[PDB]
């Protein structure tokens, strides 16, 4: 058995075949932050 | 020791006449960043 890594998670979203997404593009995304420096974390929420 | 009343100041034993400076201190922290693992790629592995 081997092992591995994902490159990263900071591309959006895709809908390409998985042979020809680029680097760190992901499948669905939905009020997640693409953010920088903090990762990939959820959106704060909506003040009145 | 200080007097309240005149500020004159004593200083410790065995100090010859002469030239002096006086001032105030401050602090030089400094923080490194902890090591990282990366392979041929340079992909981060083994993080936990």
């Amino acid at each position: 058995a081997f092992d591995g890594s994902i490159k990263s998670l900071l591309q959006g979203v895709s809908q390409q075949v998985p042979r020809e997404r680029l680097d760190g593009q992901v499948s669905v995304q939905l009020n997640r932050l693409s953010d920088v420096v903090n990762g990939n974390r959820r959106r704060p929420g909506a003040r009145y | 020791s200080i007097d309240p009343t005149t500020y004159v100041v004593t200083t410790v034993r065995n100090v010859p006449d002469g030239e002096y400076f006086v001032g105030l201190r401050y602090t030089s922290v400094l923080s490194p960043t902890p090591p990282l693992v990366r392979d041929a790629n340079g992909i981060v592995i083994g993080t936990y």
